[PDB]
């Protein structure tokens, strides 16, 4: 019933080589973050990385002016049927 | 062989109805779950009126006894469910929430027993 995604995932604030991202975090015991990021045309490596459950923003660094990223969060959780998993991803397009 | 099906009768009882409201209701407050912490409250409330019970009439069936306390009790509370809670809420860095989980649970949980024993020794 409990949805473990984040919603609302935005970029707050960018400059042309990095983006502070935000979401709201999802009813339930989120343990960490991952937060991954690649260019949108399919042909450059998609990079991840942690941020604490309590946490619910991110900075984006070391990025390329003028170009599209694909960006997104998803979460480990806790929960009682499924002890540690991972939710499925959400997800936006941003152009530095 | 008897004594065996009143543990299997009552637990598998107890461990159906931790099962069900833990399902149910851990999800309504995942700060601390309350399906997990109701029966754990709810088995100390029970082990503590069958301890005042007991000593009353201490020539009852043993069937009745074992049924109720290792059986049913003893499948309806979990520490191993109380265990990962807390343990998911310290990784999550939500410190306040896990102590008070272990407070509200342990604390919690021998006030029921002492509750169910003296609720039923002033019954006279
Ligand atoms: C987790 C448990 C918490 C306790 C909650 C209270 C529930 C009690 C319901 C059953 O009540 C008992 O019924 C027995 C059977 O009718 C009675 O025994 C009476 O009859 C027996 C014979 O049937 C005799 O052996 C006994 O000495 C005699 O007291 C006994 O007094 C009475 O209390
Ligand atoms: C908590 C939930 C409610 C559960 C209630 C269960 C109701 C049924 C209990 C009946 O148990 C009997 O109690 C007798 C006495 O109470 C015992 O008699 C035994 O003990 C007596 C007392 O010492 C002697 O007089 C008898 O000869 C001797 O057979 C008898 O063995 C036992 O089977
Ligand atoms: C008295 C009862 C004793 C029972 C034993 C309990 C054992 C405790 C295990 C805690 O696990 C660690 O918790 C850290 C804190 O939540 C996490 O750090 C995470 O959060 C930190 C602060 O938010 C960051 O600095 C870290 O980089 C980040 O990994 C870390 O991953 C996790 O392995
Ligand atoms: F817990
Ligand atoms: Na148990």
């Amino acid at each position: 019933s409990v949805s473990s995604v984040p919603t609302k995932l935005e970029v707050v604030a960018a400059t042309p080589t990095s983006l502070l991202i935000s979401w709201d975090a999802p009813a339930v015991t989120v343990v960490h973050y991952v937060i991954t990021y690649g260019e949108t045309g399919g042909n450059s490596p998609v990079q991840e990385f942690t941020v604490p459950g309590s946490k619910s923003t991110a900075t984006i660094s070391g990025l390329k002016p003028g170009v599209d990223y694909t960006i997104t969060v998803y979460t480990m959780y806790y929960s009682y049927s499924d002890l540690y998993s991972y939710s499925s991803p959400i997800s936006i397009n941003y152009r530095t | 062989i008897k004594s065996l099906f009143a543990v299997i009768i009552g637990g598998s009882v107890g461990c159906t109805l931790r099962w069900l409201l833990s399902t149910k209701f851990n999800s309504l407050f995942p700060n601390l779950p309350p399906g997990t912490l109701v029966v754990n409250l709810l088995a100390g409330l029970i082990i503590g009126t069958a301890l005042a019970y007991f000593l009353r009439q201490p020539h009852l069936d043993p069937f009745w006894k074992l049924m109720i306390t290792t059986g049913l009790c003893g499948g309806l509370s979990t520490i191993s469910t109380f265990s990962v809670e807390v343990f998911a809420l310290l990784q999550a860095g939500n410190y306040i929430w896990a102590l008070t989980s272990v407070l509200v649970h342990v604390i919690g949980s021998l006030i029921m027993t002492a509750l169910g024993f003296f609720i039923i020794t002033i019954l006279f």
